[PDB]
RNA sequence: UUUAAGAACGUGUUUAUUU
RNA sequence: AAACUCCAGUUGACACAAAAUAGACUACGAAAGUGGCUUUAACAUAUCUGAACACACAAUAGCUAAGACCCAAACUGGGAUUAGAUACCCCACUAUGCUUAGCCCUAAACCUCAACAGUUAAAUCAACAAAACUGCUCGCCAGAACACUACGAGCCACAGCUUAAAACUCAAAGGACCUGGCGGUGCUUCAUAUCCCUCUAGAGGAGCCUGUUCUGUAAUCGAUAAACCCCGAUCAACCUCACCACCUCUUGCUCAGCCUAUAUACCGCCAUCUUCAGCAAACCCUGAUGAAGGCUACAAAGUAAGCGCAAGUACCCACGUAAAGACGUUAGGUCAAGGUGUAGCCCAUGAGGUGGCAAGAAAUGGGCUACAUUUUCUACCCCAGAAAACUACGAUAGCCCUUAUGAAACUUAAGGGUCGAAGGUGGAUUUAGC
């Protein structure tokens, strides 16, 4: 437990403590921002601990402390609201506040916001909640919304939802660039396995391919390899269209090629309209493929396998 | 009290009777109002009424509950199943169901008069009703239809031969 | 079942510390080390004779502040200095306590043939991380 | 188990 | 349920406490340990309704009676007044009658909470002269 | 997997984005417009969008390899298409004249025409019942059957009774007796059919 | 209503300032 | 399978046998018992209880005698199953089930709840069951077993029924419940490399490497169903080393020592269920204050710290893999990592030196290499040329030689030469993998 009081004392040592930091450091107490503090403890208390949580941290009491209820009775014992007994005021006074703008509208007669989460709920009632509980509350609410609700009640709604950020699934393109001649080109990395290619693709070419200084016919005689670098062309219909002059280094055979194929499609996205852009990314040719070797265990064979196993 | 160390069986139990509590009402401080006799499932119980100096003649539990409750003089004799947790659950029980003398005086509307060898006839009222007195007497009965106890009428005609009863022991 | 360095649950009436209350695989996600030398970094060496000190200097101060000290040791290495910082208890004099950090910091640089310093942090009563 | 046999 | 929010408005306006939800176990047996050591439990229980969406008996009827809590309650010709103090035979089940039990409780109460206010005045008043 | 359940499967077909929007459903227009905010998996390194890429040649060839050795499973692939492709040739050179019109020399359409043939239309399930075990016919899905082809192809060839013969002299020979409807594979799902059957009032045996 | 399907030695497992 | 095949099916003729539906009715009779149709005769007592001194009845089975016979059927025979099957399954047939005349007189003959009268309030009431009691009368029972037995007596009963003890023996037996476990226990939903089916490569066959078991030797110990078997050992030529033989020392490297007994005295570090999600302090309540139990969201007594899971963190993320994984279970592993309780040795169960054993008739686990043509050799590191069945494919084996390490090598390793064996894809069975 931490009382008022107790809050209170902890309060005026983070902010004489926020002075002498800045006195450490030269900087101005006044203009001295939380920011500075994280920094400058970060310099003082070097530690390299992987959680975050177990590191030094000099923060401000409200944001350490955990929440707590006020109290709820007087000197006399008389409780401060009618809905004490039930043990969760805060909850049961939300919903008869809800199911009594319901009643009213009887009488007188997306994308981005989100439902409040349990734990989110909690806090702004400060009292303990269980799944179905929250369910019901989550309930009144939505049929709250299908009924021609007032501009106050939007108002109150707005409270319990939470605004959302959509991430977009749209490549990025790379610059064109210019060399000394004036030819346009694009340059983009790929990566399979260990290998990591660099590929430049001119903007006009008559569909040559050359591999750390190599032709692409004689850097990959396999025919499988050389089907990878035509994928990307043949999808968008350029093939003998753009020279490119990539380099690759590390990883296999095949892994090498899976490598400047993507690199070649990620440059190709700036000579491309969006629409072909985004087949390409529908394809699988803007995607880098996370499949690699995973390690091996004790008391096994290998990743997966296992030692034959004898039962008697 | 239930625990898996018998040191914890001891509290709950213990801070858990205060909240249970009997009141017992006592004749003069020293015994009951009048002879129980009553069964808590096979457990019988009959409680007598003695004068003061008799002493608690009675089951060893029965003599540290009545310890605890004030009662110095009674004897009680327990028959059928001797379970301690029905002798006590039907102890409590029959010792809170008795009428005292001031409630048969209100329910019959007549004085309690208390007849002593001792104090040869004279008539010792200890109780009157607080509201009207009845003016007719109670019907004498020639004969009471009362269920009696074969143990009883086997003691008072010299019968009930027993080499364990009436034996000297200790002070209770 | 695995025993290394945890302390087992009880009923709840066990204080246990912090260092004391975290298993191996926290040694580097909640926890520190308690010796912090340059043996173990690759390419270096004498990481077998600094073990050896360590052993014997945690023994050495557990039965010189014998019932004083609050928590494990913390030895500390910079080039040839040997700082040990101790966490100990009040109830033993202060008188004593300056006998014991010239006699231990005095018989130690003798020893190990290097400068050594002992740094001592009084607490009241053993700090409890929570209870077991 | 059943003891063994000779 | 179809007077929940009926009678929790009328306690609100007398200044007095309802408990028209689910009834948890131990609110007033364990209710230090629920709520804390301090508090302090009511004084008198009022029934609006003795019966359960089961049809049976108010856990808080037998537990009023453990904590030495005296209740009032409306009692229909399907419920059990045993253990209520000072039971009130009468429908309780009409809306036209629920509304007519809590003007008359929210308006004793009201009363009574002003009546004390002029006997202190005077009181007061005459203390000083 | 390193793919998360969100990943999508991705959608080599060339032609499919290709389609004009007019031609769009209502119910293809709203999945064109929800693929975009959906994941993609990367496409492997099996499938291309090549003209010439048969998925029934490459999942064959896939069960012709030993220990990842793709390089060498497609090598005999492609020479057994070789084969039976000069095969042809040379029975075409030496046919009559009206003979010549109803030879294929195309070893794609051979290939999947010989595949085709050996399609068992039932297969057999052991169930036991009684302490027993019965062959009961069974209906098989259109998967079963494809693999079962292949399996019984790879494996004839496997056999031990050809010596010193080479599998795309092995495989192009069984190629043209199936595609002509002979040869060992074809007894053999002939021999699964007869077995069913005998036992075809062991039917109500199953459940399913 | 739907095959068969045996057997497992004897004891021991809970209190009180220089000068 | 046997049996039948003067069998089967349709139709017609055709009972001394047995009695669909109605019956979701609940009646008759003292009970037993009685359910197709009709007719005759007929179902005691104007108070109750009342015969184990009598009388009359009493399912089925069974005895005696004479008849009938569709079907069923003990017994028996045959077929099948099974380690055996004097049984369960199939076929056939007999006593018997029916009628008539007599006997026999038993039953879980149990609705295990006596007859007549009456009551529903009080203490309703151990539990379970089919609520708890009063009055009156008769009958019956007094620890378990010996014992529905022995003797005696009675009976149309003769391997019988009825009535019915004792000696020896035990400290329990018995009735009803709580919890858990188990079930060749039911219903429903599931398993995702997991149970079945289904996919891929293997093991079990050969040779070699290596461990173990047996045997052998003067010659370690420990692990040794799952949860041992390239395990303690990320390691034994001497050393290591604790074993054997021989010899030697005695306050002994130690303010001694012991790889001596006890892992069923323990710490410490672990295996296992765990490829789980529960453990539980402290309070409350229910069961008449019993062992115990504690949920229904349009909510019916549960509130719950803490531990674990989860969440977080590590590796290339949000995925996955690691790590983590409680309380307890197997007196599971380890006294030979070290430490240590109890016990034991102290001219020896301690210490040191020299030398030496660690093998194979035999069986088996795991692994390696192969039996070849998707192969073998060379170049190359993927557009080649040759090889291809008794000079092929195929030993990391044997033998010989050399070298490396070391004081020490028929012994360890490496290489060369020589040698060219089994083996022709492997029985029942069996492992791993998304
Ligand atoms: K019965
Ligand atoms: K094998
Ligand atoms: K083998
Ligand atoms: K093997
Ligand atoms: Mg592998
Ligand atoms: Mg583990
Ligand atoms: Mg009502
Ligand atoms: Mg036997
Ligand atoms: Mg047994
Ligand atoms: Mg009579
Ligand atoms: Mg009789
Ligand atoms: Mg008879
Ligand atoms: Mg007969
Ligand atoms: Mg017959
Ligand atoms: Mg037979
Ligand atoms: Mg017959
Ligand atoms: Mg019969
Ligand atoms: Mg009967
Ligand atoms: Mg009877
Ligand atoms: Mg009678
Ligand atoms: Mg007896
Ligand atoms: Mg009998
Ligand atoms: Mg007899
Ligand atoms: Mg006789
Ligand atoms: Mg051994
Ligand atoms: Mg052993
Ligand atoms: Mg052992
Ligand atoms: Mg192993
Ligand atoms: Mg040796
Ligand atoms: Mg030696
Ligand atoms: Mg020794
Ligand atoms: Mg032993
Ligand atoms: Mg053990
Ligand atoms: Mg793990
Ligand atoms: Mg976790
Ligand atoms: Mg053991
Ligand atoms: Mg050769
Ligand atoms: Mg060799
Ligand atoms: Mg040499």
């Amino acid at each position: 437990t931490y009382t008022e009081d107790f809050i209170k004392k902890q309060i005026e040592e983070f902010n004489i403590g926020k002075r002498h930091l800045a006195n450490m450091m030269g900087e101005d107490p006044e203009t001295f921002t939380q920011e500075d503090i994280d920094r400058a403890i970060a310099y003082l208390f070097p530690s390299g601990l992987f959680e975050k949580r177990a590191r030094p941290v000099m923060k401000h009491p409200e944001q350490i402390f955990p929440r707590q209820r006020a109290i709820q009775w007087g000197e006399d014992g008389r409780p401060f609201h009618y809905l004490f007994y039930t043990g969760k005021q805060s909850y049961y006074s939300l919903m008869h506040d809800v199911y009594g703008m319901l009643l009213n509208l009887e009488k007188h007669q997306v994308i981005g916001s989100r439902w409040l989460i349990k734990e989110e709920l909690e806090e702004m009632l400060v009292e303990k909640l269980s799944d179905l509980d929250y369910m019901q509350f989550i309930r009144l609410l939505e049929k709250l919304l299908t009924s021609q609700c007032g501009a106050a009640e939007e108002e109150f709604v707005q409270r319990f939802r939470r605004s959302v950020t959509l991430e977009s699934k749209k490549q990025l393109i790379e610059p064109v660039q210019y060399d000394e001649q004036g030819m346009a080109f694009s340059k983009s990395e790929g990566k399979r396995k260990t290998a990591k290619a660099e590929a430049i693709v001119y903007k006009h070419g008559s569909g040559r391919i050359k591999v750390n200084g190599i032709d692409y016919q004689l850097y990959f005689p396999i025919t499988q390899d050389r089907e990878q670098l035509m994928f990307p062309f043949h999808f968008v219909d350029r093939l003998g269209k753009h020279d490119v002059t990539c380099t690759v280094s590390g990883g296999g055979r095949s892994a090498q090629a899976g490598a400047i194929r993507l690199a070649m499609a990620k440059a190709l996205c700036s000579f491309v309209t969006e629409d072909e852009v985004e087949w390409m990314r529908q394809a699988g040719l803007l995607t880098t493929d996370p499949r690699v070797r995973e390690r091996k265990k004790p008391g096994q064979e290998g990743a997966r396998r296992k030692f034959t196993w004898k039962k008697r | 009290g239930k625990a898996t160390d018998r040191m914890d069986a001891f509290r709950k139990a213990k801070n858990r009777a205060v909240h249970h509590l009997h009141y017992i009402e006592r004749y003069e401080d020293h015994t009951i109002f009048h002879d129980i006799s009553l069964r808590f499932k096979r457990t019988h119980i009959k409680m007598k009424k003695q004068p003061k100096g008799y002493g608690l003649r009675c089951h060893r539990a029965i003599i540290t509950i009545c310890r605890l409750i004030g009662i110095k003089d009674m004897y009680a004799k327990v028959s059928g199943s001797i379970n301690m947790l029905s002798l006590t659950q039907g102890l409590f029980r029959g010792l809170s169901r008795q009428e005292t003398h001031q409630q048969l005086a209100d329910k019959k509307g007549l004085h309690v008069v208390e007849i002593r060898e001792e104090c040869g006839p004279l008539p010792i009222v200890v109780a009157s009703p607080r509201g009207p007195l009845r003016k007719d007497p109670e019907p004498e009965d020639e004969v009471p239809d009362v269920k009696l106890d074969w143990e009883d009428v086997k003691t008072a005609q010299g019968m009930k031969r027993s080499v364990w009863s009436n034996l000297k022991r200790a002070a209770t | 079942k695995n025993r290394a360095a945890r302390v087992r649950v009880s009923k709840g009436d066990k204080p246990v510390t912090y260092e004391e209350a975290h298993a191996p695989h926290y040694i580097a996600h909640r926890k520190g080390w308690l010796s912090l030398h340059t043996g173990n970094l690759d390419g270096e060496d004498h990481a077998a004779e600094r073990t050896v000190e360590d052993v014997f200097l945690r023994k050495f101060m557990w039965g010189t502040f014998p019932g004083c000290l609050a928590d494990q040791l913390v030895l500390k290495r910079r080039g040839n200095q040997l700082e040990i910082c101790a966490v100990v208890l009040r109830q033993l004099s202060p008188h004593k306590y300056y006998f014991l950090v010239g006699y231990s910091e005095t018989l130690l640089s003798y020893f190990y043939k290097c400068p050594v310093r002992l740094h001592l942090q009084t607490v009241p009563s053993k700090v409890v991380y929570k209870y077991l | 188990s059943e003891p063994l046999r000779k | 349920r179809q007077f929940s929010y009926l009678i929790e408005n009328m306690a609100r306006d007398c200044g007095e406490y309802a408990h028209t939800r689910y009834f948890r176990g131990g609110m007033l047996t364990n209710a230090r340990l629920l709520f804390g050591p301090t508090v302090r439990l009511p004084d008198l229980i009022i029934f609006l309704h003795t019966l359960n969406n089961i049809f049976e008996p108010h856990v808080a009827v037998r537990d009023a009676a453990k904590m030495n809590i005296p209740t009032v309650g409306i009692v229909d010709t399907n419920c059990n007044p045993c253990l209520i103090t000072y039971p009130v035979p009468g429908n309780d089940d009409s809306p036209l009658a629920v509304h007519l039990y809590c003007r008359l409780f929210q308006t004793a109460i009201t009363r009574a909470k002003e009546k004390r206010q002029q006997v202190e005045a005077l009181y007061r008043l005459q203390g000083q002269k | 997997s390193r793919y998360s359940p969100e990943f999508k499967d991705p959608l080599i077909d060339k032609e499919y984005y290709r389609k004009p929007v007019e031609e769009l459903t209502e119910e293809e227009k709203y999945v064109r417009e929800l693929k975009k905010t959906q994941l993609i998996k990367a496409a492997p390194a099996g499938k291309t969008s090549s003209v010439f890429e048969d998925p029934v040649i490459s999942k064959f060839t896939n069960m012709m390899m030993i220990g990842g050795n793709k390089v060498l499973a497609r090598s005999l692939m492609i020479q057994t298409l070789e084969a039976v492709k000069r095969k042809q040739f040379e029975k075409y050179h030496a046919a009559s004249a009206e003979e010549q019109a109803t030879i294929e020399r195309n070893p794609y359409t051979i290939f999947h025409q010989a595949l085709k043939n050996c399609e068992p239309m039932i297969g057999l399930v052991p169930i036991l019942k009684g302490g027993r075990f019965y062959q009961v016919p069974v209906p098989l899905p259109d998967r079963r059957r494809r693999f079962l082809a292949m399996k019984w192809m790879i494996t004839e060839c496997r056999d031990k009774k050809h010596q010193r013969t080479l599998m795309p002299e092995k495989l192009s020979h069984k190629l043209l007796e199936a595609f002509h409807n002979q040869g060992p594979v074809i007894k053999r799902k002939h021999d699964l059919h007869k077995m069913a059957e005998a036992n075809r009032a062991l039917a109500h045996y199953r459940w399913w």
